[PDB]
């Protein structure tokens, strides 16, 4: 126990700060920080990309050592699939915005 | 010289305090004894007109142009000769 | 690169127009300074 | 979109750079109709829109940090490597002095007698004054480091003690450094030896000024409670440019009033 | 994937069997033929073949002369490549009532 | 100490469609005022000096 | 000295001079290859209908255009390496002048025995006399005892400059303070003539350079009557 | 956000009318090449 | 058929000999007649 | 609001475009410089007056193309604007900080502009050179005018590069590594790397010949003890990167545009299109004395730096092959553009060979301060660095504007401008072997036909820009907006449409994690 | 000189076997061809008996204990002399 009297961000954090400093314990992402880990990608089980909108730019990197990116709007709507290997991508609803 | 001085000089805001009273500061006691336990004055450098010294290809922009910034009297003299 | 008729297309003789202002604006303030060289140097 | 989804910062138009960068022009032209058509006008103009500038930029930072929530991780971690790359180039800054000095103790003109010191030159004492402000910066960096573990620890009475602590051997740097710059027996002018110590020592005593008031901002931003025991970038830049500071002064002691006199 | 690299026959036989795919639909037909482009020669008849049907299985004319402009495309400055093409393709142009580009007169400007 | 920074805070996140500089107060716009002049009279004087010393 | 419609360096007056034009002539044929090599390669990758626009593997060619220029740059260094030693080689002089450079003009001294010094000036255009070259001719050449080891002291007193006789495969930027050594010598008697090579004011084109060499014999006479 | 968006709306000169644009630009790179004559002339005409 | 600039997000026609099957059929609006050449194509060709 | 958005900005896309906009406007003043140059050289004899007027030209060309064109353009431009595209940011790191670094420009070039009005400008060479960059050779407030010029420049790059560094490294997608961006991306990222360490140095060289000709000390004096040679060093210690600094943008540019018309994917060797640019960033910054070899340094350390230079002929020659195997089984589209390339590629090839040559000191002796290295230069940066610029300009146009060139202009452009600059430079490799030297302004008579044909190209060139700005105000005058784009998928700057919107990216991209 | 190689030179295992074949060894590779390119052979050093060399206050534990360990016939003289 005992200290001196700094704050902690648990109480003296604002703004987005704070925002997304909560969603972080609840183990939630609403603001992009972290890597999306992939799904297996087939018709059945996409992989489901959240949006605040009714369209999203998708990047697929097909293969692991792949210097390029695929990129592609993914819309709402039917799965859809990255030009260079298939791979499913399901529109999803953003949620924590706000 | 070298150094050694058995254990605490890492992490711990207690540790650093105390090497901050323990030891830093009673270092800048004793420099600052020792420097003012020769704290006298030099005598002012005898004065010969070298050509390398006291330089003057343009005037300084204040004053009579001719002194420096930090000019002092006793111990800088003008390329002429000691101020007086 | 595909694209959309121009919503204001120029014309040829517009399209001479614009060449000619656009080469005099270049050559003519350049001319005269150059002209007059001779003039200068003589004070 | 409209609603951003990302972590970064947005910054609202400021008319800042403008007023900056047209600090620049005032001070720059400034320094030239003084060093020419003698005179200080524009250059008092001009230092003072440039404290005007800088006073408002850096009070936007506050604001939009401390006061509106806008310096989430991703935001900061960003503030760092910009520090960390300003710092770099400062460096780089201080090398050309130190080459310009190794360049011409190395190897002596014969218009300097070919000999360092040159002849007529009288060097000040290293072992006098010049270690007890080695002494002073170093200590300070020690308490410096007292008030970073303070401020993560939350206690505000010490981080607020070591910072005071730090603060004042700073300053008793700056005026013992003054009093040696009156004292010396030699100055700006006379050739390469002065030439060479009067605008190192002078470029880094000019740093410690910069930031001394760095500090002394710091010391203000926690009377009123601004860092949190977690987020206190400000203080983490404040005490890498003090550190960067100390070992300038460590390299320009070694080199110019030891090794160089 | 990495250094793993199949011989002639297993190329064209991985594209035989992939036109194949009775399920096939546009996407992966266009895919196909899209990525098959890439590659440094014109087709064998056997998977230009199968890709003929799977344009029938699609109900897809259109495609299936376009299919046919590729391969001559492919040939570049070689005029021996697509004749034989055609060749061996007779049999199943006739069959599914493909038209030639040419037959089409597609093939003028 | 204080410790009035929530009541900061509260302040510069209102939303009033200002710009963080202004979002302050009245001492901002002053402030704001007196440095856009002075730098753009810094700059006429300027002007008018690197011209004055462009002829002989 | 040039001639009209020159592609090439001047002729060479002197060992190292000559040495230089082959050394050249070999640097000068290989730029030739690489560059034709180029010219080739490109124009072969864009003449053919033919396409492979899928992934190809690198590296392993790569190790190819990377192994043979290190082998190219070596058959260059090697030979400009030993010009550029054997230039700043052990030779024993018999004689010493120094110049001085000077805005718009250049100073010699020969001062081994007699003190001997005098300056040189560029002829205005004005004062030429018929057949005299234009802004080359200096109204006092140095003069020099042919096929001689001469070791130059090149100098300033003021701004710097450049004492350059290409000819002679020779330059050396003249700056105050310093005393930058040159060893000269010809192996043919002339007139060979120079430029201030190094940015100096108003009249930086003004300043040649003018090397008479005569054998010893009237070397010697040339400077007892020049004092 | 007050910010016009779309061809002709992301640069700060007017693209309306192809005549008045001729103007400003003929202006812009006009004074642009200009400039170094007259500095030349002004140096020339100094003593 | 009509291309639009917004259009810039939707999948788009492309004649180009490297992308010989594009994503989109250079006609997405259908005539009458139209509709009914499409039926004959479920059809035999021949 | 025009207020507020074009002054009070903190928007990539808005700066890049003002940066440009500098860019274009500079160029103008320097293609006139540059044009004076050869009106005094084009006939025997003097037209302006003595070297003075005349280096006071050359100087002043010098500073408008490296530091207020080509610089400017590539960073400030393509550098701005696209940079945060390819990688799919929100915008800058210091969006402010990267406002002030286009607002410090014009001060800066305002600066370089009145040290030319004032006394008799600064007839010093680009290198300003003490002793006659001193108080007493040059005497008065020129040089000085132009030291705070360089000053403020400075500042203002490095300002730039702390904000492209930090953007780069910090605001790319979480899955995407760094061998996941794109080559222009590593170009403008070593670029800013390379200013960040080189510009420093130059700042502390002129600090210190400033206070050599205003506050009495003598760094570059004899007199006090000081050398002249010191300053070299300073300076070329940041002189090489410089020019290293001016291609590699260029570099990045060409490996996109060459590309994309090819109708590849990705570039030939990517890994070691990136090795190569790391090495040269890197060899370029122990070998500046190249710069001084008829200066009087041991003929041992004459060896070292010659032979350090050759070494980068080897990274370099990666670059190019790689570009030339890009094109290999290209679908290739004759694009103005793809034009603009190859003659990049080319050219830029013989430039950097005819450097090579130079780079033999022993042979350097005879060449150095001579027309040959006026024509080296000269094509790495008027048909290396300008040809990248223009590729790039023609490509990206419709991008930035939302409206299209009109191709068959944009082709006539080239075809002129290409003539023009041949025809210019590469008469003076001979004057250059044949002994004219540099900063003359005037020769012996035997140098006259070449110097006559070297001028009548300049003449070419001239019109080749007159054309270009006419090409641009038709592009904008019919207002043909574009409709499709090929390659997006591997091409993400242009999927937002042309112009893309103020805010692009308000919403991440999504990048999985593999 | 100094170095400035732009970018990774920190953090990810891909990035250290990129420094290690793209740095690290072609630097070996060149410093093997130089001190390769200079590997010919030093001249003997001409024999002068100076006293504070080929010290020996005590015979080594080896040979005829006055053989150095790694003693070259031919660059190392004997006290008395060159080898042979
Ligand atoms: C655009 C910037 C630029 C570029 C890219 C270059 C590139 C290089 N330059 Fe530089 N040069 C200048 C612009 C730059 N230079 C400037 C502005 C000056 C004069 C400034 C002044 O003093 O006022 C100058 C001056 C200059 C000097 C001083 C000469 C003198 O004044 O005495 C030297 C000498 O070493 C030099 C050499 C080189 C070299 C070795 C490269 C190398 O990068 C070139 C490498 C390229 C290739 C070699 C081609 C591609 C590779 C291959 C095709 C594979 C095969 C290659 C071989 C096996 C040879 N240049
Ligand atoms: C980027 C650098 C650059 C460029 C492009 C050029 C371009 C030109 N240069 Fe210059 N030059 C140098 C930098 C450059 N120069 C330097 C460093 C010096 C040495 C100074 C010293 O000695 O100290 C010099 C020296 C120099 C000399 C020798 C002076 C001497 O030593 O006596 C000459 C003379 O022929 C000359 C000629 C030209 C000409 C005719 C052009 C023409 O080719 C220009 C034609 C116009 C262009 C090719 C530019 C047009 C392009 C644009 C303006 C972009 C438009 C923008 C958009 C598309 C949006 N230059
Ligand atoms: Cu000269
Ligand atoms: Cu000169
Ligand atoms: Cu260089
Ligand atoms: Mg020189
Ligand atoms: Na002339
Ligand atoms: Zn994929």
């Amino acid at each position: 126990a005992s200290g001196g009297g700094v704050p902690t961000d648990e109480e003296q954090a604002t703004g987005l700060e704070r925002e997304v400093m909560l969603a972080a314990r609840k183990g939630q992402d609403p603001y992009n920080i972290l890597a999306p880990k992939a799904t297996s990608g087939t018709k059945e089980d996409p992989n489901l990309v959240p949006s605040i909108t009714n369209k999203r730019i998708v990047g697929c990197i097909c293969e692991e050592d792949n210097s390029t990116v695929i990129w592609f709007w993914l819309h709402k709507g039917e799965a859809q699939r990255c030009p260079s290997c298939g791979t499913h991508y399901k529109l999803v609803p953003h949620q924590l915005a706000h | 010289a070298s150094a050694a001085k058995g254990d605490h000089g890492g992490t711990g805001a207690r540790t650093w305090r105390f090497l901050t009273f323990g030891l830093a500061l009673p270092s800048v006691a004793l420099c600052t004894l020792n420097s003012w336990l020769h704290s006298g004055h030099r005598e002012r450098p005898a004065f010969i007109p070298y050509h390398h010294l006291r330089i003057r290809t343009k005037p300084f922009s204040w004053g009579d142009g001719n002194h420096t910034f930090f000019h002092n009297p006793r111990v800088n003299p003008l390329p002429t000769g000691y101020e007086k | 690169i595909t694209a959309k008729p121009a919503k204001t297309p120029t014309s040829p003789k517009e399209q001479a127009i614009g060449l000619s202002v656009t080469f005099l604006s270049f050559l003519l303030p350049a001319g005269w300074v150059l002209y007059h060289l001779d003039n200068y140097k003589k004070s | 979109m409209t609603h951003q989804t990302h972590a970064y910062h947005m910054v609202n138009p400021s008319p800042w750079p403008l007023t900056g960068a047209l600090s620049a022009l005032l001070m720059t032209s400034g320094l030239t109709m003084w060093f020419h058509f003698n005179s200080m006008t524009l250059l008092m103009i001009g230092l003072t829109t440039n404290m005007l500038t800088m006073y408002q930029w850096w009070r936007d930072v506050i604001r939009e940090s401390t006061f509106q929530g806008h310096h989430t991780p991703a935001v900061q971690k960003g503030l760092r490597y910009g520090m960390i790359l300003f710092i770099i180039s400062e460096v780089l800054f201080f090398t050309g002095f130190f080459w310009a000095f190794y360049h011409s103790s190395l190897a002596p003109t014969p218009e300097l007698g070919g000999c360092w010191p040159p002849t007529g030159i009288h060097p000040l004492n290293p072992l006098e004054v010049p270690l007890l402000n080695t002494s002073v910066l170093l200590a300070s960096g020690v308490s410096i480091t007292w008030a970073h573990h303070s401020l993560m620890e939350g206690d505000r009475k010490h981080m607020l003690q070591a910072l005071f602590i730090t603060i004042t051997l700073g300053v008793y740097f700056t005026l013992l450094q003054a009093s040696e710059y009156y004292e010396a027996p030699f100055t700006i002018s006379d050739g390469v030896y002065g030439s060479t110590f009067f605008v190192a020592t002078g470029f880094h005593g000019l740093h410690v000024i910069i930031g001394s008031t760095f500090l002394i901002v710091c010391f203000f931003r926690q009377l009123k409670f601004h860092f949190t025991s977690n987020h206190h970038f400000g203080f983490e830049a404040g005490a890498w440019y003090w550190h960067f500071v100390d070992v300038v002064w460590l390299f320009l002691y070694v080199s110019i009033y030891w090794w160089g006199s | 994937s990495h250094g793993s690299h199949e011989t002639d026959e297993e190329f064209d036989a991985r594209w035989v069997t992939y036109f194949n795919k009775p399920d096939i639909d546009a996407w992966e037909l266009r895919k196909g033929m899209n990525t098959l482009v890439g590659y440094d020669l014109v087709p064998e008849p056997k998977i230009i073949d199968a890709a003929l049907r799977a344009c029938r299985r699609l109900n897809d004319f259109a495609s299936a002369v376009r299919i046919l402009e590729v391969v001559k495309d492919k040939a570049g400055p070689h005029k021996e490549i697509y004749p034989y093409v055609i060749q061996e393709l007779r049999p199943t142009l006739n069959e599914l009532g493909i038209s030639t580009p040419e037959e089409l007169g597609l093939d003028k400007v | 100490f204080e410790n009035r920074v929530a009541e900061k805070q509260k302040l510069f996140q209102e939303d009033n469609g200002l710009p963080v500089h202004l979002k302050g107060g009245a001492t901002d716009n002053i402030l704001y005022r007196v440095t856009m002049t002075l730098c753009l009279g810094g700059t006429l004087y300027s002007l008018y000096c690197l011209g004055w010393a462009s002829f002989p | 000295m040039a001639y009209p419609m020159q592609l090439g360096f001047q002729d060479a007056t002197s060992p190292i001079m000559e040495e230089l034009l082959h050394f050249h002539d070999h640097t000068l044929m290989i730029v030739f290859l690489i560059s034709s090599l180029v010219l080739y390669i490109i124009s072969l990758m864009l003449t053919t209908k033919l396409t492979h626009t899928s992934t190809m593997d690198a590296q392993e060619v790569e190790t190819i255009w990377t192994i043979l220029p290190a082998i190219i740059l070596i058959l260059i260094a090697l030979p400009s390496l030993r010009i550029l030693y054997m230039m700043d080689e052990i030779n024993n002089p018999s004689l010493t002048v120094k110049t001085m450079g000077h805005q718009w003009y250049w100073s010699y001294e020969y001062t081994d025995y007699e003190d001997l010094s005098f300056d040189s000036y560029m002829i205005p255009t004005s004062e030429l006399k018929p057949g005299e070259l234009r802004l080359l001719e200096v109204d006092n050449r140095v003069v020099l005892p042919m096929e001689m080891t001469i070791r130059m002291l090149v100098s300033s007193e003021d701004v710097l400059h450049s004492w350059a006789v290409p000819s002679l495969g020779l330059k050396t930027d003249a700056i105050p303070g310093r005393l930058n050594q040159t060893t000269l010598m010809s192996s043919r008697p002339g007139l060979y003539y120079g430029q201030c090579s190094e940015i100096c004011g108003s009249n930086h084109s003004f300043m040649p350079i003018v090397l008479e060499l005569v054998p010893l014999k009237y070397f010697e006479k040339w400077s007892a009557s020049m004092l | 956000s007050h910010y016009e968006e779309g061809p002709g709306k992301n640069i700060p000169f007017s693209v309306e009318n192809k005549w008045r644009l001729l103007a400003m630009m003929t202006l812009f790179f006009g004074s642009g090449f200009a400039a170094p004559f007259f500095i030349v002339r002004h140096q020339l005409l100094k003593k | 058929s009509v291309v639009k600039s917004e259009d810039y997000a939707l999948p788009s026609y492309v004649d180009r000999r490297d992308y010989p099957l594009p994503d989109v059929a250079h006609v997405k609006n259908l005539s009458a007649s139209q509709k009914a050449l499409k039926e004959k194509e479920k059809a035999s060709w021949s | 609001m025009f207020i507020n958005r074009w002054l009070f900005s903190t928007n990539h896309k808005d700066i890049g475009t003002l940066y440009l906009l500098f860019g274009a406007w500079a160029g103008m003043v320097g293609t006139a410089l540059s044009l004076l140059i050869r009106a005094e050289l084009g006939q025997p004899g003097t037209l302006l007056g003595d070297d003075q007027i005349y280096n006071v030209v050359v100087t002043a060309h010098a500073f408008v193309m490296i530091f207020f064109m080509v610089m400017p353009i590539m960073i400030g431009g393509f550098g701005n604007w696209l940079v945060p595209l390819m990688i799919g940011a929100p915008d800058m790191a210091f969006p402010r900080m990267n406002n002030m670094s286009f607002w410090l420009l014009p001060p800066s070039f305002l600066l370089l502009l009145a040290s030319s009005m004032v006394e008799a400008g600064a007839g010093t060479g680009w290198t300003v050179y003490p002793p006659l960059a001193g108080n007493l050779a040059h005497a008065g407030a020129s040089v000085d005018l132009t030291i705070f010029s360089l000053h403020l420049a400075g500042v203002s790059s490095i300002l730039g590069a702390i904000n492209f560094i930090t953007t780069i490294i910090n605001m790319k997608p979480p899955a995407m590594s760094q061998y996941q961006t794109p080559l222009f991306v590593w170009s403008v990222m070593i670029t800013a790397v390379l200013l960040l360490l080189s510009l420093p140095v130059l700042a502390a060289g002129i600090t210190m010949l400033l206070t050599d000709r205003n506050l009495n000390t003598t760094f570059f004096d004899p007199a006090g003890g000081g050398d002249p040679i010191l300053y070299q060093h300073l300076f070329w210690f940041f002189g090489h990167p410089e020019v290293y600094i001016l291609i590699l943008p260029g570099f990045g540019m060409i490996s996109h545009i060459v590309t994309y018309y090819s109708g590849k994917k990705e570039p030939f060797g990517y890994m070691g299109m990136v090795w190569a640019m790391m090495s040269i960033g890197f060899l370029g910054f122990i070998v500046w004395a190249h710069h001084m070899f008829t200066v009087g340094m041991d003929v041992d350390t004459r060896a070292y730096f010659t032979s350090a230079t050759m070494i980068i002929a080897i990274p370099t020659g990666v670059k190019v092959f790689s570009w030339l195997a890009t094109l290999h089984g290209g679908n290739i589209k004759w694009s103005p553009a793809m034009m603009w390339a190859l003659g990049f590629i080319f050219l830029f090839t013989v430039g950097g060979l005819t450097g090579i040559v130079l780079a033999n000191s022993s042979l350097d002796i005879v060449l150095h301060d001579t027309y040959y290295v006026v024509a080296h230069f000269h094509y790495v940066l008027s048909m290396g660095a300008v040809f990248a610029i223009m590729g790039g300009f023609v490509h990206w146009f419709p991008l930035f504007s939302g409206y299209t060139l009109n191709d068959t202009w944009a082709k006539i452009h080239f075809a002129i401008m290409f003539v023009g600059v041949n025809m210019t430079f590469f008469p003076q490799h001979f004057l250059g072997l044949s002994g004219m030297p540099r900063r003359y302004s005037d020769y012996p008579d035997a140098y006259t036909m070449w110097n006559t044909i070297s001028s009548m190209g300049s003449f070419i060139s001239l019109t080749a820009v007159m054309l270009m700005v006419f090409i641009i105000w038709e592009a904008f005058a019919s207002k043909r907006e574009v409709l499709t784009v090929d390659l997006t998928t591997t091409n993400l700057e242009w999927l937002n449409g042309c112009p893309p919107p103020y805010h692009t990216f308000e919403e991440p991209t999504y990048v999985n994690l593999k």
